[PDB]
RNA sequence: UGGUAGGAGU
DNA sequence: CTCTGAATCTCTTCCACTCCTACCAAGGAC
DNA sequence: GTCCGAAGAGATTCAGAG
């Protein structure tokens, strides 16, 4: 009763159960701001009971604690007014059942709602890995004043913009907002209101609302664009631009600093993420939060207005599929006939059959994709013309909202060859797609791999959990203690070249890390970078122009400080644009960042140069 | 022709393939196994009789007594199934056995026994199986899932390259008896055979042979060929058969008859082998260096002195052959060892083992088996004799012996249960042949190697385990000297058997608690096949390969239906047509294929026999004559599928749906969605809480009727007839004369079970689906159970569904439901709870249940009656007092918080001997009057039926139109009849009815006694009060709702009716889904399902318009005929001309709200048929309608899919999930218990959460969570006092868990000190 | 109550 | 025949949060 | 009224070899 998971050490000493906590199913709320979260009235009343008692005693409605308890149990009218005051600015901690990230627990400012479900912000759910399908989330109430300040300063969702694992943003439009933005920022060859010249974005919105102009009509709109050429000052630039109505409408929510070039494109998921990162780089944090909320609202509204839908006529089967299948079957029959005479061995026959079927699958997929992407043909002002299709499935695939090339290939093309449980490839692939039927044998062959993948995931979870626990414990003690060691030893940063293209660009590895020794300019007897300067975007860009391969960089293993590392060796915090603060628990952050992608990781001549040099 | 239940609503059925074999009885496995276990089965085989006959002959050590059983019988159960469920007692039947005891005369067993005793004995209670296949053990229905395990026999595991890092394969053989000790044979890296008994340490394999009194020469003869060498005058010529040496290089020059045929240093090919065989020169000459390599075989002794020149297994040498030359022996034996063909594996083992005699091997075996004990010759001999050749300790079942012989390629099927020396030798020879490359290993996952062990076999094994100890006790008692002292009743004890059976049936890994939320769940739970349990794998031990799906699972075990999670693949459901073999393996039907013709007769093929044949696919064109038109019909040969000629095929699949389970086959368009989503949908159908009103699915597979009738939920008429009397509580059927038995002909009465709590706390009720006077036949459903509609499985409701994003309310999987869904209460579910109160006998006086409760308001007592019990029908709420329960000194049972439902009934159980309170008197008198009313009503109705059937006899010339009326009311059976002997028959029947009503009143008195008698209770409690609350749940945000194709979701917002999107006609859509869920997880079944649902509802709306206004029957009939004749080549073929022109009206009435459509799993409607059906109505072919926004009023672009989809409400409610806590109870470690909502628990702040808390750098929050909210009791009270005063300080203190750990470590003699 | 399994959800 | 290598056995650990439903456990003898 | 798999690391031993 001391050792093991059931012992005191793991169950009780490190896993104490906490009062002032609750649990309920979560559901999406698009009305919420980024920092807010829904909270049922009954749950809020139960969690904040001592605060309600104290407020009742202070106000004077209840003389004694027993009277206040009875009044609260009666849930009288006055109790709700008192409650609204209490939870007005009191953050609550929300966490999911598996807590892999540092971001697995976040603080929100709660709003009283009716019901029994916690309303969560759609953008936040990406970090939580929440799916809104019976998912549950526990809430905790920080009592002490220090705890409240601490949650507000560190744990609030508005603070967690960049993940500690890497500098990429952790909030991003994901499923419907990105689809709405992609639908809005698109062009049609002929549409209502084409050729118009507009005064500004407000005119574009007025035209689209009144129905005179379509959301995709190409027009010429005067755009007021602000660029911060001066240090801390913005200069307006006004010019006529060839953009659609939808792009002009979206320009209203964009902040002042950003250029207009970002909105003019088709705005897929990568484009939206890049735009948010650009806003974070230029205008800071508060404009980025406001911009994220505006983007989510606008995307939801215009996705709803679009009325995108999936139907059995959306998935089109290429007309050449039957001919390709017939040719492949003829070739495989010919190879089998050659094998019957004994001319070709069984192993080479099997390999040739596999190659033939792979080639046929590639041809079918390419033909289907070519028929799909440019399926729509628009007649404009007389002569016909070609354009990117408006097929709903293709619109879902292109925008990155959902699906991929493989999913479409399975929906409207050959499912390809399926492996046996042992790992060998079945000779005959699944010819039929999911739009048309699958006979029993093909379904069995599919079920093989489906069950194998399900078991793989079910055990991957536990293996990754164990690895994460070991990593967290092996590196618990590390904390940034000192500020500078003054050491000269360091490791050498060079891009990794595995006999081909650059696997990792040099600027990516050395970004945010200080140098152990002064970097030497390609011009001899000259130094590009000082000895102890921290490399950032600008310093890396200056390093890009000279393009020196080898740069010595201070690292954690070379740190000479005992019982901890200095702030300079670690470098950037990767979550904020700052050198790491003293007292940061870098060991736990590192272990959690390593262990988080573990669930994704499955268990089971002549040398010629491509380019001149 | 169609059944009467089919006439009222006949489901349109697609599907071109005409089924040859109908779906068998769904629960046949459980019922058949239990019937085999416990029934009068002579000759032995398997059953209770076999278990009795195996053991009961008694041998006494000089006891001179023989005890044996004659027969066994089962007593009538004391209580009916409902009575056992209500009382909470097991539904068992006493086991009465006629045992006989015979003792011979002293020093004279040859003659007749001096005393012969025969007396029936009572042995124990065997829990009988209900009609549906369930067991009632303590008033709760339980099911015994059949277990799947490795079949007894011998297996040869490869063990390929796991160790030694050298890539060598360490072949091994394993023998698994049904009951005994495992015997293993292993190959060491040095090519040495090792034996391990019961997974003990390794031991040389030849020790077993030496322990089998086998001479070393005999072992060499068995495991090696003999090469004869002879001593001759001319070079001491060797004898060498040419056939012995094939394909090996010859170091010596091969000269036969002088001429050289094969030169030295050259290999021999086939031509030289054949040349030498033709020459047949067995004699040959070799250099004296060649013989030195060989090893002698037999013992050679010098005739001059008798000493051993060379013992067996001794390598020859120059001095050895010189001594043999001095010996003058004319025969030299050398073991034929060829590295490529044979192997010196046995010889090296004999070289390694130290034993050289039987006694040495025996003492080595004793040392290994029982270390530490000194070796005794007799003890070791007895141990080895009892290990593998004693019937009691070791036995191979008939299945085990059959598998063993089949693996050893023996023709004999049945043999001795115990092993034999020849069997072990053959196993070792087979392992050696496997090593040499002649043979193949056996795969464990092969379904021919795994077996099905149902409830009957496991219950029989448990009964045998219980019986052996009673047999031992009887033998021990018989050792005492006695003669005719006692009957053979006190000798045996019922307690061991009773305990051995009760423990298995109540506390076992496979005696699972039934879930009764659906008829489908009940069916599936009885069809489960769990690989876990006793004598099976565990979750941790089970490997990666076991969870995978084998190619032999086709037609036996469902590849789809299996629980995702920890035990994935370890638990899986039996397929539809698969029925277990008589030995225990799994079988599946197949249509025999004659010469080019597919016939009708069906052969059930096991796993092994399926490999040899060539089996066609279900989806192949037959054209009603056989002779598959394509000459390359796809067939699956042994473990592989490839095209074959139409004449090469030998068997055919019986039907398309013979692969999937029953649960997974309910999904329409199963062939259009990914296997993962199909698995999810199959698992989610089993968690659909039944709704307030059952609604049949508009589109379904078509087997829902079969799974509805084959479960016990619906009441099915056993004998057809007319409905004399129907009522919400019961149905009375007047049986037709032909089906009516002659003797004491009567009318059967069906009593429906009204609202009753299920295992999942859901309501179970029967609704009468027949009217007054409506004729019924045998096998039609009379009453609809939970979640069934007119005999069709109605799991959920079908509602209009639109696939479009809507303002982010359906973001990832959320679902937006119109308020119209809530308004018409079409997802409301009833929930029945059970609250029990016990009058415990504590100290300071017994606890009493009385009305007056000290220090409470009169309002609480107002709801209670004068006896302290809650009135039936009172609208109680959380906290309201239900019973008095006053304790001497207060603690009154009350409704838990968050519960608000009417109390439907209260049941009071009172200890025999104590007084009854006034409410107890009211309950008992009401129940007694109810029993009297039931008996009187059944008696009067049966009397009416019998006296009416007597009138039929009186009709034949014995009565007139007025004679019966003028006759008095007491003697209708007494009337002047023409036959004058059937009058005597009528008098006999009148006397029989007189005695029958005497029997009825006697059974009424027995029922009164059963109510009057003090029902048994556990010691320490006077009375038990059970209060049943019935809360009516309603849909709300946070509830989980799911479809059939694995597209689960949670309700997000109850949108107002006017805000929902509406089409041109103004009808709002009930639910809007999210389109993004389809492309990623490929489940196109729902899109096709919703298109077909729109088509069905379009047909329904067309006939509703044809019915709302008065239309002539001809027009409606011809439209329905057009709808039913839509399929291009469907097999349904309904003609409405044969209908009665009034049943057409009833069919139209039942179809006005929808046109049911059947689409089998792999033979469903194609897209073209759906488009044609849509065109039959006035609907667009594309299936997409232009919808207008509810609030803006502006029409959406991009026409949006709209249709009717069958949606389920899952048992994952939200009011049962939401929980909160500020301050409550604490444990011994002063942490909060977290019994969840049960005892107001706090959510656990796990280990992985403090990592995230401290990764943020948040120290103060971590400190408060670790100390002030969990363990610091002083910190807890100080923080609570500070909060109410407006202060938010914090005293850290020390957690109590740390002090507990300190004391725990100090308790082991280790000094822990917080030194300063 | 408390320790065990049993099934299920993420 | 000491003494680096290889055989054996032997211990330890295999995610994290819930929803619950049961099974379980010291007397008559002195 | 009172009492008697499976994977790895590691410790131990053991067989080869000079
Ligand atoms: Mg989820």
């Amino acid at each position: 009763m001391i050792k093991g998971k059931q012992g005191r050490f793991r169950q009780n000493l490190l896993g104490k159960r906490v009062d002032y906590s609750g649990r309920s199913v979560i559901t999406v709320g698009p009305y919420l701001r980024l920092h807010q979260c829904g909270l049922p009235k009954k749950m809020a009343l139960e969690l904040f009971k001592p605060f309600i008692y104290g407020k009742l005693e202070l106000r004077g409605l209840a003389t004694t604690i027993k009277a206040a308890k009875k009044m609260v149990e009666r849930e009288e009218a006055v109790v709700w007014d008192i409650l609204d005051e209490v939870i007005r600015e009191h953050p609550v901690l929300l966490n999911r059942a598996p807590t892999l990230h540092r971001l697995g627990i976040q603080a929100f400012e709660p709003v009283l709602i009716e019901g029994k479900a916690i309303q969560l912000h759609p953008l936040v759910c990406a970090a939580y890995n929440a799916d809104f399908d019976g998912d549950q989330m526990a809430v905790h109430v920080p009592l002490t004043l220090e705890a409240q300040l601490e949650a507000r300063a560190l744990m609030m969702s508005t603070n967690n913009i960049l993940s500690p694992a890497n500098g990429e943003p952790i909030i991003v439009p994901s499923q419907d907002v990105v689809l709405g933005l992609y639908y809005m920022t698109r062009d049609c060859v002929n549409a209502k209101g084409e050729g118009m010249v507009l005064t500004g974005p407000k005119e574009a919105e007025r035209l689209y609302r009144s129905g005179l102009a379509s959301l995709h009509a190409r027009v010429k709109v005067r755009i007021t664009e602000y660029e911060k050429d001066a240090n801390g000052e913005l200069v307006a630039k006004t010019s006529l631009k060839d953009t659609t109505v939808g792009r002009a409408i979206l320009w209203m929510i964009v902040p002042k600093g950003l250029p207009y070039s970002i909105v003019n494109q088709a705005l897929g998921k990568k484009a939206i993420s890049k735009m948010l990162n650009t806003c974070y780089r230029i205008l800071g944090l508060k404009p980025t939060v406001i911009f994220a909320d505006q983007i989510m609202y606008t995307g939801f509204a215009y996705a709803a207005r679009s009325g995108a839908s999936v139907g059995i006529d959306d998935m089109v089967i290429p007309e050449k599929k039957h001919e390709i299948i017939s040719e492949a079957e003829a070739e495989v029959a010919e190879i089998q006939e050659q094998f019957q005479s004994g001319l070709v061995t069984a192993g080479e026959r099997y390999n040739k059959v596999i190659d033939i079927w792979a080639a046929a699958n590639d041809r079918v997929s390419k033909a289907m994709m070519d028929n799909l992407q440019t399926e729509t043909v628009i007649n404009r002002d007389g002569q016909e013309e070609k354009q990117v299709s408006f097929n709903s499935i293709y619109m879902m695939a292109d925008s990155g909202a959902r699906g991929s090339a493989a999913q479409i290939r399975q929906l409207a093309g050959m499912r390809g060859l399926m492996a046996k449980p042992d790992g060998s490839i079945i000779e005959t692939p699944i010819t039929a797609n999911f739009r048309e039927g699958l006979n029993v044998l093909q379904y069995f062959i599919s079920t093989h791999g489906a069950r194998k993948g399900l078991a793989d995931t079910a055990l991957k979870t536990a293996n990754s959990g164990y690895l994460t626990r070991r990593l967290v414990d092996v590196a618990q003690d590390l904390v940034v203690t000192e500020d500078d060691c003054g050491t000269h030893e360091g490791i050498m940063m060079t891009p990794v070249i595995e006999g081909g293209d650059v696997k990792e660009p040099l600027r990516d590895r050395v970004l945010g890390r200080v140098t152990a020794e002064d970097v030497l300019k390609p011009g001899t007897a000259d130094i590009l970078v000082p000895r102890n300067t921290l490399l950032h975007e600008q310093w890396c860009d200056l390093l890009e122009e000279n393009s020196v391969d080898a740069v010595k960089v201070r690292s954690v293993v070379s740190c000479d400080t005992d019982f901890g590392v200095c702030a300079h060796c670690y470098g950037r915090d990767l979550a904020r644009g700052h050198i790491i603060n003293k007292g940061e628990a870098i060991g736990v952050i590192a272990a959690q960042s390593i262990g988080e992608p573990g669930t994704q990781l499955t268990m089971r001549s002549s040398i010629q140069v491509k380019n001149k040099g | 022709v169609y059944s009467y239940t089919e006439k009222k609503r006949i489901r349109k059925d697609f599907g071109k393939r005409p089924q040859v074999l109908d779906v068998p009885y769904l629960l046949s496995i459980q019922l058949d196994s239990f019937q085999k276990f416990i029934e009068q089965d002579p000759e032995g085989q398997y059953g209770l009789e076999a278990a009795f006959r195996s053991v009961f002959p008694i041998q006494s050590y000089s006891g001179n007594s023989e005890l044996q059983y004659v027969s066994y019988r089962l007593g009538e159960p004391v209580f009916d199934v409902q009575e056992c469920q209500i009382r909470g007692v097991t539904y068992s039947a006493p086991l009465r056995v006629k045992l006989r005891l015979v003792i011979y005369e002293r020093e004279a067993p040859e003659g007749t026994v001096k005393d012969i005793k025969e007396q029936e004995v009572y042995m124990g209670e065997i829990p009988l199986m209900t009609d549906n296949g369930t067991f009632v053990i303590n008033g709760t229905e339980r099911v015994i899932v059949s277990q799947l395990h490795r079949s007894p026999g011998v297996f040869f595991d490869s063990d390929k390259g796991k160790t030694h890092s050298s890539g060598k394969v360490l072949y091994n053989a394993r023998i698994i008896p049904y009951r005994g000790s495992w015997l293993d044979f292993e190959f060491d890296p040095k090519d040495n055979l090792f034996v391990r008994i019961d997974r003990r340490r390794k031991l040389p394999a030849t020790i077993i042979l030496r322990a089998l009194n086998y001479t070393t020469e005999q072992i060499l003869d068995l495991f090696f060929e003999k090469v004869i060498f002879e001593i001759r005058d001319n070079k001491l010529q060797m004898e060498l058969v040419p056939e012995r040496l094939r394909g090996e290089t010859a170091s010596f020059d091969i000269e036969a008859n002088g001429k050289v045929y094969v030169e030295k240093g050259r290999r021999i090919t086939a031509r030289h082998i054949r040349q030498l065989e033709k020459d047949d020169v067995k004699l040959i000459e070799v250099p004296v260096e060649y013989i030195a390599g060989k090893v002698v075989a037999k013992d050679y002794i010098d005739e001059s002195t008798g000493e051993l020149i060379c013992a067996a297994n001794m390598e020859l040498s120059l001095d050895l052959l010189a001594k043999l030359s001095q010996s003058g022996h004319k025969r030299i034996e050398t073991l034929f060892t060829n590295d490529l063909d044979h192997g010196p594996y046995i010889s090296e083992t004999l070289r390694v083992d130290p034993t050289n005699d039987r006694l040495s091997a025996l003492v080595e075996i004793y040392r290994m088996m029982r270390p530490g004990e000194p070796p005794t010759r007799e003890a070791a001999e007895s141990l080895f004799e009892n290990l593998f050749f004693s019937e009691d300790r070791y036995d191979l079942s008939a299945v085990g012996r059959m598998k063993f012989n089949r693996s050893l390629l023996r023709e004999e099927i049945e043999g001795s249960g115990i092993l034999s020396k020849d069997d072990i030798i053959d196993v070792m020879k087979k392992l050696i042949d496997i090593r040499n490359g002649k043979g193949e290993v056996d795969d464990i996952d092969h379904l021919g190697n795994r077996r099905i062990r149902s409830v009957g076999e496991m219950a029989e094994n448990q009964f045998r385990v219980g019986l052996v100890r009673v047999e031992r006790a009887v033998k021990e008692r018989l050792s005492l000297g006695d003669l005719d002292t006692l009957m053979p009743q006190d000798m045996i004890n019922a307690k061991p058997i009773s305990a051995a059976v009760k423990e298995f049936f109540g506390s076992s890994q496979l005696s699972q608690f039934m879930d009764q939320n659906n008829p489908l769940s009940e069916i599936t739970h009885k069809r489960r096949i769990s690989a876990l349990g006793p004598g099976g794998l565990t979750r941790e031990r089970a490997g990666f390969e076991v969870r995978d799906v084998h190619p032999t699972h086709y037609g036996r075990v469902c590849p789809i239906e299996t629980p995702e999670g920890p035990n994935i693949g370890l638990i899986n459901s039996l397929s539809v047509y698969a029925q277990t073999n008589e030995y225990g393996f799994l079988e599946t039907p197949y249509r025999k294929v004659t010469d080019g013709v597919v016939t009708d007769e069906i052969h059930y093929l096991s796993a092994i026999e399926e490999g040899n044949y060539v089996i066609a696919q279900a989806n192949s064109n037959l054209d009603e004559e056989g002779h598959f038109v394509e000459d390359l019909v796809t067939c699956r040969s042994k473990g592989e599928s490839s095209l074959f000629s139409r004449d090469q095929v030998d068997y055919m699949d019986v039907s398309t749906q013979q692969v999937v389970s029953v649960g997974a086959s309910l999904i329409p368009f199963l062939e259009h969605d990914d296997a993962n989503r199909a698995l999810m949908g199959a698992n989610m159908q089993r968690q659909a809480v039944p709704t307030l009103r059952a609604d049949k699915p508009l589109v379904g597979t078509g087997m829902e009727r079969a799974v509805a009738v084959d479960s016990g939920v619906t009441a099915v008429a056993k004998r057809g007839g007319v409905v004399q009397y129907v009522d919400a509580s019961r149905i009375v059927i007047k049986v037709n004369e032909d089906e009516m038995y002659p003797g004491e002909a009567g009318i059967d009465i069906y009593n429906l079970t009204k609202y009753t709590r299920s295992n999942q706390n859901t309501c179970i009720n029967q609704m009468p689906c027949v009217s007054l006077g409506e004729p019924v036949e045998r096998g039609d459903v009379l009453a609809d159970g939970p979640s069934t509609d007119l005999g069709e499985l109605a799991l959920g409701q079908n509602m209009r569904v639109a696939f479009m994003p809507w303002n982010g309310y359906n973001f990832e999987d959320s679902i937006l439901v119109s308020e119209r869904v809530v308004q018409e209460d079409r997802f409301t579910t009833i929930h029945i709870q059970e609250l029990a109160c016990v009058s415990r006998d504590t100290k300071l006086g017994p606890e009493e249940i009385t009305a007056d409760i000290p220090n409470v308001g009169e309002a609480a007592l107002s709801k209670l009656d004068e006896s302290g019990i809650v009135y039936i029908g009172a609208e109680v709420t959380g906290g309201d007092i239900l019973v008095g329960k006053v304790t001497p000194k207060d603690s009154s049972l009350r409704v838990p918080n968050g519960v608000s439902g009417t109390v439907i009934d209260v049941q009071v159980f009172t200890r025999d001997g104590v007084e009854k309170d006034k409410r107890a008197l009211e309950i008992e008198e009401m129940q007694l009057k109810q029993a009297k009313k039931d008996l009187s009503e059944e008696l009067q109705i049966l009397e009416a039926g019998l006296f009416s059937r007597i009138r039929a006899v009186l009709v034949a010339g014995g009565v007139e139109a007025e004679k019966l009326d003028k006759l008095p009311r007491d003697r209708w059976l007494e009337l002047g009849l023409t036959d004058e002997e059937k009058q005597n028959q009528l008098e006999q029947l009148a006397e029989q009815y007189d005695e029958l009503k005497h029997e009825f009143e006697k059974k009424l008195e027995a029922k009164r006694r059963k109510i009057t008698q003090g029902d048994d209770l556990a010691p320490g409690v006077l009375k038990i009060v059970k209060v049943y609350l019935a809360v009516k749940r309603r849909i709300q945000p946070g509830d989980k709702m799911a479809g059939r194709h694995g597209n689960k979701g949670v309700i997000s917002k109850i949108n107002p009716i006017e805000d929902m999107p509406y089409d041109e006609n103004g009808t709002p859509v009930d639910i809007v889904l999210n389109p993004l869920g389809v492309p990623s997880r490929m489940n196109i079944g729902q899109i096709l399902e919703t298109h077909l649902g729109m088509a069905a509802k379009g047909i329904g709306d067309k006939i509703n318009a044809m019915l709302k206004q008065q239309q002539e029957v001809a027009k409606l009939r011809e439209f329905i005929q057009r709808a039913y004749d839509l399929g291009a080549d469907v097999r349904q073929k309904v003609d409405l001309s044969t209908f009665s022109d009034e049943e057409v009206m009833r069919l139209a009435e039942n179809l006005r709200k929808g046109m049911p459509i059947a689409t089998p799993v792999f033979d469903g409607a194609k897209e073209a048929e759906i488009k044609e059906l849509l065109k039959l109505g006035d609907l667009p072919t594309s299936g997409q309608i232009r919808l207008y926004d509810g609030r803006t009023g502006e029409q959406f672009e991009r026409p949006v899919t709209v249709g009717y989809m069958y949606m389920l409400k899952l048992n994952h409610l939200v009011d049962d999930k939401m929980h909160a806590r500020s301050t409550g109870s604490y444990s011994l470690v002063t942490q909060q218990p977290l019994g969840g909502k049960a005892q107001f628990g706090g959510q656990r702040f796990g280990e992985m959460e403090v990592w995230a808390l401290e990764a943020y750098g948040a120290a103060y929050t971590l400190q408060e969570m670790l100390t002030v909210k969990s363990d610091d009791v002083n910190g807890r009270t100080k923080m609570y006092k500070n909060i109410v005063d407006g202060n938010h300080q914090m005293e850290p203190g020390m957690p109590e868990s740390f002090n507990v750990l300190l004391k725990e470590i100090r308790s082991l003699g280790i000094n822990i000190e917080l030194e300063d």
